[PDB]
RNA sequence: GUCAAGUAAUUAAGUGCAUGUGGUGGAUGCCUUGGCAGUCAGAGGCGAUGAAAGACGUGAUAGCCUGCGAAAAGCUCCGGGGAGGCGGCAAAUAUCCUUUGAUCCGGAGAUGUCUGAAUGGGGGAACCCACCUACUUUAAGGUAGGUAUUGCAACAUGAAUACAUAGUGUUGCAAGGCGAACGAGGGGAAGUGAAACAUCUCAGUACCCUUAGGAAAAGAAAUCAAUUGAGAUUCCCUCAGUAGCGGCGAGCGAACGGGGAUCAGCCCAUUAAGUUAUGUGUGUUUUAGUGGAACGCUCUGGGAAGUGCGAACGUAGAGGGUGAUAUUCCCGUACACGAAAGGGCACACAUAAUGAUGACGAGUAGGGCGAGGCACGUGAAACCUUGUCUGAAUAUGGGGGGACCAUCCUCCAAGGCUAAAUACUCCUGACUGACCGAUAGUGAACCAGUACCGUGAGGGAAAGGCGAAAAGAACCCCUGUGAGGGGAGUGAAAUAGAUCCUGAAACCGCAUGCAUACAAGCAGUGGGAGCACCUUCGUGGUGUGACUGCGUACCUUUUGUAUAAUGGGUCAGCGACUUAUAUUCAGUAGCGAGGUUAACCGUAUAGGGGAGCCGUAGAGAAAUCGAGUCUUAAUAGGGCG
RNA sequence: GAACCCACUGUCGUUGAAAAGCCAGGGGAUGACUUGUGGAUAGGGGUGAAAGGCUAAUCAAGCCUGGUGAUAGCUGGUUCU
RNA sequence: GCUAAAACUAUGUGCCGAAGCUGCGGAUGUAUACUUUGUAUACGUGGUAGGGGAGCGUUCUGUAAGCCGAUGAAGGUGUGUUGAGAAGCAUGCUGGAGGUAUCAGAAGUGCGAAUGCUGACGUGAGUAACGACAAAACGGGUGAAAAACCCGUUCGCCGAAAGACCAAGGGUUCCAGUCCAACGUUAAUCGGGGCUGGGUGAGUCGACCCCUAAGGCGAGGCCGAAAGGCGUAGUCGAUGGGA
RNA sequence: AUAGCACUCUGCAAACACGAAAGUGGACGUAUAGGGUGUGAUGCCUGCCCGGUGCUGGAAGGUUAAUUGAUGGGGUUAGCG
RNA sequence: UAAGUUCCGACCUGCACGAAUGGCAUAAUGAUGGCGGCGCUGUCUCCAGCAGAGGCUCAGUGAAAUCGAAAUCGCUGUGAAGAUGCAGUGUACCCGCGGCUAGACGGAAAGACCCCGUGAACCUUUACUGCAGCUUGACACUGAACUUUGAGGUUCUAACUCUGUCCCGUGAUCCGGGACGAGGACCGUGUCUGGUGGGUAGUUUGACUGGGGCGGUCUCCUCCUAAAGAGUAA
RNA sequence: CCACAAGUCGAGCAGGUACGAAAGUAGGUCUUAGUGAUCCGGUGGUUCUGUAUGGAAGGGCCAUCGCUCAACGGAUAAAAG
RNA sequence: GGGAAGCCUACCUCAAGAUAAGAUUUCCCUAGGACUUUAUGUCCUCUAAAGAGCCGUUCGAGACUAGGACGUUGAUAGGUU
């Protein structure tokens, strides 16, 4: 804090309280007693406990009937309505897409819908596998999970 | 985060100073006398509900002894002749009778000296 | 009817409690043209062509702020844009300007007073006094240019003193000052710890001084290693809190090897890589900007973006605003375009200049004495630097491998240049936050480094909110043509009425109900009559509390406190076990005789990266052995396993 | 013995008219005198007819800013059930 | 207050008396058996320094483009009600735009004390004091109002200063008109207060200028790790000389 | 503090003081001068002690530093066994 | 003096005067210390009256320190041992104003006396340990020629000195260069080295203890205290 | 026996001894005081280590020496008012 | 029975807040309605006594108070004689 070097007022003789310093943290305007520093939050996960909880969302997906395989899904034209109308046939309208890879229409198409993301095999995240109602994954993306083992 | 205090300690001391209603001066009116107010009236309530059980039995028996003594017995030889009668009527019972119904006490005391006897 | 004795009701000067209604005060809630911390990408300087920082002026009105400079809220040109505008506090007013294109935005020019390195001399900064040229005027002036010091170069001149040299002058070129952090160099503490203190630590830290660049420094082995192998610097992870150093205290603390980031070498007189200027060409980037989709009805309402019912756009559902919460009202966003003129960067040629006074390294290596640096405090002390005194050999030569000798291995000092990986943020643009929301966050959200204090260096505040819109209250009344208020009017709201959202507490009034003027103390608590209001008419609710049993605050510190021991006048707001790293133990999860990666790469929480760490074996000081091992002459015995 | 320069005694004043005074008396008053303006000496230093006096109402080591959040086996305080 | 006691000695029969024991209702900890149970039984539940266990509330992140809200959020102020507690819930009035379940996650997470810090406001108390004991009185005027302002008639005080000037220092305090909230230790129509407008005229007065003292700076120079110290030629510097 | 007195140092580039040095004061002075120390007009005066500490002057015996490096004892290996 | 621990003069067993840290005197001088007298008085016996300024009342303005909260009596006792607040008892209707200072261990300043902390500062010295200053010798700057028994003596100039004279830069008591003169391998300076060194600096200077200091003690063995096992303090 | 660091008693086994004819006795003295940790150094020994290798220097291990560290668990090698 | 400057009286002053609030003398007030909370009842109209005070002139009374005297039917104060 600024100022505060010198002494404000005598040790003894005055009648008030001794202090040191008119920025001690008893003052008002004064320093903050436990001063915060810009913080490190990331954790270490094992690479098997990453791993197996990805597994265990996976499977748990299957059973809950959330996520929902398809042998191709691709849209000719970079249009919201199409995707939209695409989505709507299969009853996905919140949906998590994943495909074993993102073509630039169908990521144009999906970028401003609500409740829609398209990501690749490779990106997904256990975070954005849980937070959308279903996930709808090609069966070529599928066979590259397998192949990962999640 | 910063919490800011004020909110819940003024509901803090709002019931406090609610607690201490009636009090005089200061101690309805300023928190720190009004606090020490109302610990201390816990602490006397505490106490005084046991002495109130033992507050309550002096008086029954001064009643009974009052009722006693105008039937010609004392106190403790009318609980005596009670006691070697069998009675069990409880000395709440015994002075209420006495306050209430002459008649009914002066049988009672009847009892009590004819079981002494 | 009189008298007597006994015994009810009736007072409030003032006070207590409860409730109602106010004042003061500015907490709380909500809010923000303010702060705090970062990421990515730039940039890393300004100045004698006069800087940073200032003084004084400049307006139709002109106090402050902003801009500007006697050409003075501006002048010229080029480009954009298309209906308002004459900067803000800060409304009104006038004169006005503008589709013959204003205000405004970008680029380039013109002007640019005085002080300040301040440089014609001086000086108490914003002032005083000058000289010399050329032109101009006739009076007592004007215009333009020049006049500092030091260094270097050329020219001229020139003593003691003969030749010279010193000295002197002119011209040309250059420098000085300011400013964040980072770099390099010259000097260099103490508080503290060691539970005292001197060796030691703190620590080459704080501070003082000199001086660069976009980075700097270092750098191409007279280096390590020890299977005869590696192969210039710099930075990160390990090795490892290991080997060592140490009043062997407190503490200090490597290297070898391995894994990464980045990779690069070139020369000593015919002279290299590289670097810097100027010009040309090409590419890219940057300084204004243009277009940019799609909504209606109904209900509540002061106001619709909110309810209910349907519809449309989406490569646009980022964000902001509009009278409450909007993809479709406005500004925008995705996307598609755009530049007279100027700037930045990259590559290629051209010319300069540098590298580059240096050609293999002698007062050098080594030594005696005293110090300093190496993790290493004189130690068994190698190696580096040198204040002092000395002093080689010079490729059949010389340095190192931690006293020293021999042998082996390895390098060639006494001459140079060199990018990247690394360090930082005064400043510019974009974006972000389990960062603050007016006692917080910068000292400063507001005309703040101000007011104020001090001779001075220096120290250093407080202070945000009417309303959607001023629609900021015409007019009437009391009053001193005051202050203030009551009506009227505006507004959804005026107890939103100007220091105006909300409006707490301490503290201070008025009104009503009950109690209170014969009674002794922490002020309550357990009982309990009466009265007033309400009432489900009661074994009920609210307020009060005659009379009565018991009862000496709280905190701290103490053997022990009502203590006449400490602390607190009261309220509101703030105020004290945290953060990083290492280690051990316990829970919990994964895997399991195995477990796990670090730096780093990675459009990146994934996936790679196995160097390293822990466990799996002990004994011994150690060499050594090893389910054994140490001690011993011992297979005895005994200790650790 | 006036001005001027001092400060021996007493009352008052002591939240003062005043962070050192007023009043009544008192000493020196051509001298080692008093005084204006402008200068010099700077902190383990200065200056001192010497009291550790004075050095900006501060002196057995001035003031300011830094080391610095010095250290304190001491005192105090430490917040809901 | 007490005397064949209400004193002392001995004996007897009753009674009073604690948060001890018993009775009735409720909570909680440990263990045995019921071979989930949430159930019965038995034994426990005063506590400083300390150790262990379990929770309530506050700010922020996700869940949340969800849910509540102008038919009224947060905040403020009452009332009722619920639990063992920290606390929760409902609602009247005020208020005028935000609030946020559940389950996880992170902390600027809880104040009465530290002669704690900032602001506001009490008690003392309408108490002390209103600053030289040179001194005032009356008539008239203006004014809302006159002990204090103006005019007049008296009285008193200073007169080597309590008068008149200059330098230093200050900076508009100078003059006129107008105003009285704040400032003036009272009121004020008055003012060194607010606002508006005026006012400082030099060859001879002073400064500037010429000259130098103490002292300062100082081309070259001497000295010093650097910063710097001293000093020559000079150049400044009045408190002095020059119409 | 003082005039007066005494002791002692100082031959001038003085002793002494300031300063890191350059240099400056002493002093544009020269032992009838300058510094340090004590005493304190004036009158009468100022006794005894050199063992201690200091100062001044001798003596060259004993002890002692850097420097110097005579001797003795080890390490290493050509060679000899 | 009626009465003299003070004063003056004298005496001398001077606890513990004494001759330039001066001895004994001494005119004048001193807001200097002690003693006595005249005059004078409210200093006093012993206070009275009067004058001015406050105090008191009215109008206007309007502080202070303190403060846990107060429905804030006496006495005797009790009790962290000196009570408004506890016990017993006595007295006492409610509230101001002018006075007063016996108590509220009254207010004021985290006691300065005393002790403690392995606190501070400054001062002293024959405390410890450094350094400045001063001084000694060796080596370097540093040379030449003649003598004597490693050292000594005489002479010289060319290093070096001059806060001596003259000349020039130059309008100059600095400085530099030149010429003289007087010195001269001395003096002086650098490195190393012995001595001196409260001039200056950093520090140390124990504990127990019927307060601390002074005294005593501090480790080991035997007996008693020691209460018939062990252990047990001053 | 005991906080630690320390301290005390000890049958018995092996080797080498002394005295006894022998069974046997002897690991100092009737016993309990006669003492000092760690660090740093000196001496003897050593089938340990030895910074490229062979040595060596130095270090380790075994035995032993240097304390009124007596404030006797000993804060420094070095300290009064 | 006697018996002290001592105790209770006796002497002086105060004294019924002596809440147990005492005593005596003298003086003053003798009206109507409505209603229900049917009683020292609550509201209208009428009535305002004996006295006390405010104010004024004042005091041998006094800080302010209180107390004493007087207010035209008058000597309370000033003036006048
Ligand atoms: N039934 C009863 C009836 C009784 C009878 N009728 C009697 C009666 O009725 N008497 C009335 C008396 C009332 C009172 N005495 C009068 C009074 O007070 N006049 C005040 C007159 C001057 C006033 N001071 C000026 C003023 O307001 N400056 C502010 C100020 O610079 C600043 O504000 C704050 N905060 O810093 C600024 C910031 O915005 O804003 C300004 N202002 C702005 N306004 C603007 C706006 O709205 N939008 C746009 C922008 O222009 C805004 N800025
Ligand atoms: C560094 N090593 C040697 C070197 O290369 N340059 C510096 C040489 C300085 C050296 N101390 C000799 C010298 O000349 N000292 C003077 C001296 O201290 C003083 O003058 C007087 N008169 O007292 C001072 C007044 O300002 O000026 C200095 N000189 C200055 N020259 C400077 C200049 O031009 N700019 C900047 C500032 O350094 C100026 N000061
Ligand atoms: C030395 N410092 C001179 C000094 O002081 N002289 C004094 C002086 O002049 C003065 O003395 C005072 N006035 O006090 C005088 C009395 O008239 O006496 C003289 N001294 C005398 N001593 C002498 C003595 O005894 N006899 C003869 C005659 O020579 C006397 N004078």
């Amino acid at each position: 804090v600024s100022g505060g070097g010198k002494k404000p007022f005598r040790q003894k003789g005055t009648g008030r309280a001794r202090a040191g310093s008119i920025r001690s943290p008893i003052w008002v305007g004064g320093g903050k007693t436990f001063a915060a520093r810009p913080q490190d939050w990331s954790q270490k996960v094992n690479r098997k406990m990453y791993r197996g909880a990805m597994q265990c969302i996976l499977a748990e997906l299957v059973r809950q009937d959330r996520l929902v395989l398809v042998e191709e899904f691709a849209v000719a034209a970079p249009k919201t309505k199409e995707l939209l109308a695409k989505l709507n046939d299969l009853n996905a309208a919140r949906a998590l897409i994943v495909t074993d890879a993102v073509d630039e229409n169908l990521y144009l198409a999906a970028r401003n819908l609500p409740h829609v993301d398209v990501v690749d095999a490779t990106a997904i995240d256990p975070v954005s596998l849980i937070a959308f109602d279903k996930v709808v994954m090609s069966v070529a993306a599928a066979k590259k999970i397998e192949v990962e083992l999640g | 985060a910063r919490v800011k205090r004020g909110v819940v300690a003024h509901r803090r001391h709002k019931k406090i100073l609610a607690r201490a209603k009636g009090y005089y001066g200061a101690r309805s009116r300023v928190y720190r006398v009004a606090f020490q107010a109302v610990i201390k009236a816990g602490q006397y309530a505490y106490r005084d509900r046991r002495q109130k059980k033992r507050q309550f039995r002096a008086l029954w028996i001064a009643r009974i002894n009052a009722g006693a003594r105008q039937n010609g017995l004392s106190y403790s030889r009318m609980i005596d002749g009670l006691k070697k009668a069998q009675v069990i009527i409880d000395r709440r019972v015994l002075a209420d009778i006495a306050m209430h119904d002459a008649v009914a006490f002066a049988a009672l005391a009847e009892k009590a000296k004819g079981a002494l006897a």
